C-alpha cells in the first residue's frame, strides 16, 4: 500500500498549500493520516489534537471523518 | 591641538593620554577612568611647562613613561614622565614628525635641505650622551620636506612628503614603491587592519589609504573637503579625525567644532583587498562649543566616551548615547530593541501612559484574550462570557440580537415558503421592496406559524426583534430582572411597556432608599398625568432626569415628567433593541418611518454594532461592519459576525477579507483549535435552505493505492475490493487494515517517507519511546 | 525592560520575528545568524543555533511563511542572497541546523534589504542594494526549494551611489489579499509604489511626496479590511510620516499624507507597525521609542514614550 498525491495543475499558494495539513496549516511529509470520504491529509499529533475536541473535517468540507474515514 | 591615546602603560583599567595645548607650548600627562562618565575621572598627573612650538608627539610603548616631544626650532626632547635627554639633527632645521619604534628606534622628519636627507633613523641606545647630533643608521629622503611618519613593524617604516608617499625598510635602500599624490598629513593607521592608513589634504580632503594597491594607485575611499584645511600653512595641525578603537570599520570626523560624526564603512571582497564604502553616518552634538581636537574612550560592553579638547585648551568628556536601531512589533503586542552601540537586545513584554498598560489596552492583545476565551461560536456563551467578565456593552446586546435570530432560523420561523428571510433587517422588513400580494400573503403565513395597513411588517419587525411576548411571559422577565438584580432596568421596562402601577410595585420592593424614594417620585404619577405643565413636579422631575446618572432612571423621569416618547427614543445610553420595541409598539406609521430613518442613517455612519438589528446582515450590514472596522480595528467581531449570511446570502469582499485576516490571525497566535472551530462553523453556517454547501473548500489531496491494481483502496474485508491482495498489517499487533469523537485504535497512521502503516494508538506507544520506523529494512524517524 | 545578550562580537545590524511570534533571527557585521527560540518555561529567550553564513556583514533578513517551511533570506554587503532552511534532525546549537538552500548571485552590487513577500503571491522574493536595480526571485517548483528564477527586474535609480557618499534602502510588501501586487521601495530620497499589471511587469503607480532627505526605513500597514492602507515612513529628518493610500495596472491608486510629525528631532532609524495596524513604533536620534496610536478621528498623537 502506497500514498499518491492527487496531481492538479497549479500555479500559486495552492500549489503550496495541496500537500500542507489541514489543522496546523504545515507541510505533511512523516506520520500522516489519509481519510477516505473526503481526501484530507492530517499529522499523527494534530489528529490525535482534533480528534478530542472535534467531529467534522478540520478544513470544513462537512464530512464526519470519525464515522466516513473508510 | 593633539590628544594621543596611549596603551600598554597602565596595568589597572585606567587608561592613559598625552595632550598639547592648542598654543603649542605645553604637554600634560592624563589619566582617564572610564567606567565613570563625570569629568573627576580626567585626572591630571604631571605637566612639563617648557619647549614652544611644539609640531610633532609620540610615545614608548616598550618602556614605560619614555615620551618624545618635537619642537620647531628643532630639538628633540625626548624624557620621562611616570631622565631628560636632549638631541637634534647635526644639521639643524624644523622638525615636522617623529616616530618611536618597539624596539627602541627613534626616527625624525625634517624640512627641504638641499644638502642634507630628511628622515634620519637612529637608535636610543647607540647614541653618545656627550653629542648633541644625532648619529642616524639609516638616511632618506634627500631634497624633501618629510611632513608624517608611522611605524609599521620592526624593520619597515612609512613616510610621506610633500609630492610623494614613502614606505622604505631599513633593510633596503631602495624604498618599496612611491605614489604621487597631494594626501600626505597626519599619517593615522587603523588599529585592527596594518593594511589600511588615512592622512589628510591641504583642503581637507581625507583619503583612506591601502598599502597594497599602491605596492601592486587609486584611493581605497576618499572625501572632498571632509577636514579643516590649513595642512601646508600651520604646522600646529587639529587631530580632528581617529580610527575607532573600539570596533573595526569605524572613524570619527569633527566638523566645524560641534558635531562629531562616527562614520562606518561597508567592504567586500571581489572574488584580499577590501573595496570598502560609506554605509551609515551617525551624527553626535558636542557639550560645548569650539573644539578642535578629540579621542575616543573605550568602555566596557561596547561602550564608547569621547573626551574632546576645546580651543581653550580645557578637556571635558562627553558620552555617546544609546540610540535604539530596530523597534520592531510581535503579534504578540511585544516590543523589540536593538542598540546601535551594544549587542544586547531589550525586550518588551505584555505580560504619558506606559508602555506595558498601553500595549495591554490595545485590541489586538484584547482580540487574542477574546479568541483564547471563544469568541464568536455560540452567541449565548458569548453573551454568558461577556456578562461574567466586567466597559463593553453593546457587544453583549448585539450577541444577544445575534442569539435571538438564529434561535429563529434553527426553530424553523421566517426560513419556510418561497421568500428565503434569514437574518434580514427591520429596515429592510418595514421598506419592502415579485408581488405585493404574494409577499403580503407569505408574511401572513409567517405570522400564522407562530389598525394599521402594515400591521404585517409591524408583527414581522416584532418577530424579528425578539419583543412578541404575553403578558404572563412579561411577569416573568419581571421577575427574572428582579432576581437578576437590575431593578433600574425592570423599571425601566414596565415604564416601556405603559405598566406604571406596577413599575412602582416593583421598584417599592427593593432594598435601596434611593430606589425607594424613586419609586415615591414615579408614584406621584397616577392621578397627575390630567394636569397642565408648570406645577414643581414637572419640574423638580425634570432636573432630575437632567442631571441623574444612571440612563434608565433618567429616561423613566423624563417619559414620567412628559408624555411624550421623543425624548426616550434618542437616548444614546439605552439599549437600541429597547428603542425599537417601544416605537414600534406604540409610534405612529410617520414617526415609526422618520425614527427609522433617522436611527439607520446615524448608525450606519457612526458604525455602531446594535444598528444590525435596524439593518440586518445585509450589504448595508456589511457596511456598517466596515465602519466599526474603520473606527475601532476589530476585525475579529466583524468576521464572526459576517460568517452568518454571507456564503449563503451575498458574495462580497470584504467579507473574504475579514475571513482571511481573523483565520491568519488565528494561525499567528497558535489557535489552531479555534481556527479548525472557525472553519466548521463557517461550514456549518454556510448551508443553504436547500442544504448545498456554498463556502469554498480545500481541494483532494492525498489518496491510497495498493501497488498491485494501482486503485483507490476505499470508495467515496482486510482485502483489496478489486485485485483481493492482503493489506499491510500493523507492525505491533499483526491486523491488517479494513476498508469497506474517533478512537486512537480505528486508523492507520500511513507515513508519506516509508510507506509503513501502523494503528494510532500502536504508533503513538512505539514512538513513544523509540525514533524508528519498526518494519524491517527501512530508517525512516516518522515521529 | 529585561535584556538578553545575543552573543554578537559586533554590531547587530537587523532583528526580525517570524510569524508565530517564538522566534527572531539576528545577523550582525561578524558575518553570523544567530535564531534565537522563545521557552515556554523559562521565558527567557535562548539561543538555537549560531551558524557563520556569508563573507562579509550581514544587514538584512526576513522569514518565509510557515506553510512555507523556515527559510530565512539574508542579504548581505557581499552582493549575495543565501536562504536557510532548517534541518530538523540535528542537535541544538551545533552550527549545522540550518542547511543552506541557495546564493542568488545575480547582484553586482551590496544588499541592504530583503523582504519575503506575503503568502497569496508564493513564496516570492524582493532584493535590493546599491545596483539600483529591484529583482524579484520565485520559487516556482515546490518539490525542490532550491531553484529560484528571476522574473521581474525593474531599475530603481539612474545611476549606482558614489563610493563615499551613505545610501539606505528598505522595502516592504503590501498585505492584502484582494488587492493586486504593491511593493514598496524606497531607494535615496524616493518612496517608490511598484504595482503589477496586466502583462505582468512591474510599473511606477504612484510616488510618496515629500522626503526632502535619506529614507531609513519603510512600513507597510497591515490591512485588516479597512477600505484605507498606510504606510510609515522614518526619515533622516525627524518626521514620521504616515501616508494615506485609497484603492479604486487594473486599478489607479491615490496618495495622501494623514501626518508629519517631528517628536524627534533627529534621524528616525526604524519605523514599524503592529499586527493590526493601530500601534506604531519608532526610534530616532534622541535615544527615544515613541509609540504612536490613532485618535477618535484618523489622525495620530503620540503615546508613552521610551527612553
Ligand atoms: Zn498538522
Ligand atoms: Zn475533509
Ligand atoms: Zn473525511
Ligand atoms: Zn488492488
Ligand atoms: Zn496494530
Ligand atoms: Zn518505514
Ligand atoms: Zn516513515
Amino acid at each position: 500500500v502506497l500514498t499518491h498525491w492527487i496531481e492538479n495543475n497549479e500555479f500559486g499558494e495552492e500549489k503550496f498549500l495541496a500537500r500542507n495539513c489541514n489543522y496546523c496549516d504545515l507541510r505533511v511529509t512523516r506520520s500522516s493520516f489519509i481519510c477516505g470520504n473526503c481526501q484530507h491529509v492530517l499529522h499523527s499529533s494534530c489528529a490525535r489534537i482534533w480528534w478530542e475536541i472535534g467531529d467534522e473535517c478540520p478544513s470544513g468540507c462537512g464530512c464526519n471523518c470519525p464515522e466516513m474515514f473508510d | 591641538g593633539l590628544i594621543k591615546k596611549v596603551t600598554h602603560w597602565s596595568y589597572d583599567n585606567l587608561i592613559d593620554y598625552l595632550s598639547v595645548n592648542p598654543t603649542r607650548d605645553e604637554v600634560t600627562h592624563y589619566k582617564v577612568d572610564p567606567e565613570n562618565e563625570s569629568d573627576e575621572s580626567i585626572i591630571k598627573l604631571h605637566t612639563v611647562k617648557d619647549f614652544g612650538s611644539i609640531t610633532c608627539l609620540d610615545y614608548s610603548e616598550s618602556e614605560i613613561g619614555m615620551i618624545g616631544v618635537g619642537e620647531k626650532n628643532g630639538y628633540l626632547r625626548i624624557f620621562n614622565i611616570s631622565y631628560d635627554i636632549r638631541v637634534r639633527a647635526k644639521k639643524q632645521r624644523c622638525i615636522n614628525s617623529l616616530g618611536i619604534n618597539t624596539n627602541g628606534l627613534i626616527a625624525m622628519g625634517l624640512d627641504r635641505n638641499k644638502h642634507d636627507s630628511s628622515l634620519q633613523i637612529w637608535d636610543m641606545n647607540y647614541h653618545d650622551d656627550s653629542h648633541e647630533t644625532i648619529n642616524p643608521m639609516f638616511s632618506y629622503c634627500t631634497n624633501e620636506s618629510i611632513v608624517s611618519l608611522k611605524f609599521l613593524n620592526d624593520t619597515s617604516v612609512l613616510a610621506a612628503s610633500t609630492k610623494f608617499l614613502k614606505e622604505i625598510d631599513v633593510r633596503s635602500p631602495n624604498p618599496i614603491y612611491q605614489h604621487p599624490t597631494r594626501l600626505t598629513y597626519d599619517i593615522k593607521l587603523n588599529p585592527f587592519n596594518d593594511w589600511q592608513f588615512s592622512t589628510y589634504g591641504d583642503d581637507g580632503t581625507l583619503a583612506i589609504w591601502d598599502r597594497r594597491k599602491l605596492s601592486d594607485a587609486s584611493p581605497l575611499l576618499t572625501f572632498e573637503k571632509l577636514v579643516g584645511s590649513g595642512a601646508a600653512s600651520r604646522k600646529y595641525m587639529n587631530s580632528c579625525f581617529r580610527w575607532s578603537c573600539v570596533r573595526n570599520n569605524e572613524f570619527a570626523t569633527l566638523h566645524r567644532g560641534d558635531t562629531i560624526k562616527r562614520w562606518r564603512l561597508g567592504y567586500y571582497c571581489d572574488s584580499n583587498i577590501e573595496n570598502l564604502f560609506v554605509s551609515s553616518v551617525h551624527d553626535t552634538n558636542t557639550m560645548y562649543d569650539r573644539v578642535a581636537t578629540f579621542d575616543y574612550i573605550p568602555r566596557s560592553n561596547n561602550g564608547t566616551s569621547l573626551i574632546c579638547m576645546r580651543q581653550s585648551g580645557t578637556i571635558y568628556r562627553m558620552p555617546i548615547s544609546e540610540v535604539c536601531s530596530k523597534a520592531i512589533l510581535n503579534n504578540r503586542n511585544s516590543l523589540l530593541l536593538s542598540n546601535f552601540e551594544n549587542t544586547e537586545i531589550d525586550e518588551i513584554r505584555v505580560n504619558f501612559w506606559k508602555p506595558e498598560k498601553l500595549l495591554e489596552k490595545d485590541i489586538s492583545v484584547i482580540m487574542r484574550t477574546r479568541a483564547s476565551l471563544g469568541y464568536g461560536l455560540d452567541p449565548m456563551n458569548t453573551v454568558e462570557m461577556i456578562d461574567s467578565s466586567k466597559n463593553n456593552a453593546y457587544i453583549r446586546n448585539t450577541w444577544r440580537w445575534i442569539a435571538i435570530a438564529k434561535a429563529s432560523v434553527d426553530d424553523g420561523t421566517m426560513v419556510s415558503g418561497d421568500l428565503d428571510l434569514g437574518y434580514e433587517g427591520v429596515i429592510g422588513i418595514w421598506n419592502g421592496i415579485l408581488s405585493d400580494k404574494q409577499l403580503n400573503k407569505e408574511m401572513e403565513k409567517i405570522i400564522k406559524l407562530r389598525g394599521s395597513p402594515k400591521y404585517v411588517q409591524r408583527r414581522l419587525c416584532l418577530i424579528i426583534s425578539g419583543w412578541d411576548l404575553s403578558r404572563s411571559d412579561y411577569e416573568d422577565k419581571y421577575n427574572i430582572i428582579m432576581k437578576n438584580g437590575h431593578y433600574e432596568k425592570a423599571a425601566a421596562w414596565a415604564v416601556f411597556f405603559g405598566d406604571i402601577p406596577k413599575a412602582v410595585e416593583i421598584l417599592g420592593s427593593a432594598k435601596k432608599e434611593r430606589l425607594r424614594l424613586i419609586a415615591t417620585a414615579i408614584a406621584g404619577y397616577l392621578a397627575y398625568k390630567d394636569l397642565p405643565g408648570n406645577n414643581a413636579w414637572r419640574q423638580q422631575c425634570r432636573k432630575m432626569s437632567s442631571e441623574l446618572d444612571d440612563p434608565y432612571l433618567r429616561v423613566i423621569f423624563a417619559f414620567i415628567a412628559d408624555n411624550d416618547w421623543w425624548d426616550i427614543l434618542y437616548e444614546p445610553a439605552i439599549s437600541l433593541r429597547e428603542r425599537l420595541g417601544v416605537a414600534l409598539r406604540f409610534l405612529n406609521d410617520t414617526d415609526l418611518t422618520t425614527f427609522l430613518d433617522r436611527t439607520s442613517s446615524t448608525v450606519i455612519e457612526n458604525g455602531e454594532l446594535e444598528g444590525l438589528i435596524l439593518t440586518g446582515i445585509t450589504p448595508n450590514g456589511i457596511d456598517l461592519l466596515q465602519s466599526y472596522v474603520n473606527k475601532t480595528s476589530d476585525v475579529q467581531s466583524a468576521a464572526l459576525i459576517s460568517i452568518f449570511g454571507s456564503p449563503r446570502y451575498f458574495r462580497d469582499q470584504r467579507v473574504d477579507e475579514w475571513i482571511q485576516t481573523y483565520r491568519d490571525m488565528l494561525k499567528s497566535w497558535e489557535l489552531f483549535s479555534m481556527r479548525a472551530r472557525f472553519d466548521v462553523l463557517r461550514s456549518k453556517l454556510s448551508r443553504t435552505k436547500t442544504g448545498v454547501l456554498t463556502a469554498d473548500i480545500k481541494p483532494r489531496q492525498i489518496y491510497i493505492q495498493c501497488q498491485n491494481c494501482k486503485q483507490n483502496i476505499n470508495t467515496p474485508k482486510y482485502c483489496c475490493p478489486h485485485c483481493g491482495s492482503s493489506f499491510p498489517r500493523c507492525a505491533i499487533c499483526l491486523m491488517p487494515l479494513g476498508t469497506s469523537k474517533l478512537k486512537l485504535n480505528e486508523w492507520f497512521s500511513f507515513c508519506l517517507s516509508c510507506n509503513h502503516g501502523m494503528h494510532a494508538g500502536h504508533a503513538e506507544e512505539w514512538f513513544d519511546r523509540h525514533n524508528v520506523c519498526p518494519t524491517p529494512g527501512c530508517t525512516c524517524q516518522c515521529n | 525592560m529585561q535584556p538578553f545578550d545575543s552573543g554578537h562580537d559586533d554590531l547587530v545590524h537587523d532583528v526580525v520575528y517570524d510569524f508565530y511570534g517564538r522566534h527572531v533571527a539576528t545577523c550582525s557585521s561578524d558575518q553570523h545568524i544567530k535564531v534565537f527560540k522563545l521557552d515556554k518555561d523559562t521565558s527567557n529567550w535562548e539561543l538555537s543555533d549560531s551558524w557563520r553564513a556569508h563573507d562579509s556583514s550581514i544587514v538584512a533578513i526576513d522569514w518565509a511563511s510557515p506553510e512555507y517551511g523556515r527559510i530565512i533570506a539574508s542579504a548581505s554587503y557581499d552582493k549575495t542572497v543565501k536562504l536557510w532552511e532548517e534541518d530538523p534532525d540535528q542537535e541544538e546549537c551545533s552550527g549545522r541546523r540550518w542547511n543552506k538552500l541557495c546564493t542568488l548571485n545575480d547582484s553586482k552590487g551590496s544588499l541592504y534589504s530583503v523582504k519575503f513577500a506575503p503568502a497569496h503571491l508564493g513564496l516570492k522574493l524582493a532584493c535590493l542594494g546599491n545596483d539600483g536595480i529591484l529583482r524579484l526571485y520565485d520559487a516556482l517548483e515546490p518539490s525542490d526549494l532550491r531553484s529560484w528564477t528571476l522574473t521581474s527586474e525593474m531599475k530603481v535609480l539612474s545611476i549606482p551611489p558614489a563610493n563615499h557618499l551613505q545610501s539606505d534602502f528598505c522595502l516592504s510588501w503590501c498585505p492584502s489579499r484582494f488587492s493586486p501586487e504593491k511593493l514598496a521601495v524606497s531607494a535615496l530620497e524616493q518612496a517608490i509604489i511598484y504595482q503589477r499589471g496586466k502583462d505582468g511587469k512591474l510599473h511606477v503607480a504612484a510616488k510618496l511626496p515629500g522626503h526632502k532627505s535619506l529614507i531609513r526605513s519603510i512600513s507597510w500597514a497591515p490591512s485588516i479590511g479597512r477600505w484605507y492602507q498606510l504606510i510609515a515612513t522614518g526619515c533622516k529628518d525627524g518626521r514620521i510620516r504616515i501616508f494615506k493610500i485609497t484603492e479604486k495596472l487594473q486599478s489607479n491608486l491615490q496618495v495622501e499624507l494623514l501626518s508629519e510629525h517631528d517628536d524627534h528631532n533627529g534621524e528616525v532609524w526604524s519605523v514599524s507597525w503592529n499586527l493590526t495596524g493601530t500601534i506604531l513604533s519608532s526610534a530616532g536620534d534622541d535615544g527615544k521609542v515613541r509609540l504612536w496610536k490613532a485618535t477618535y478621528s484618523n489622525e495620530f498623537k503620540c503615546m508613552s514614550v521610551i527612553t
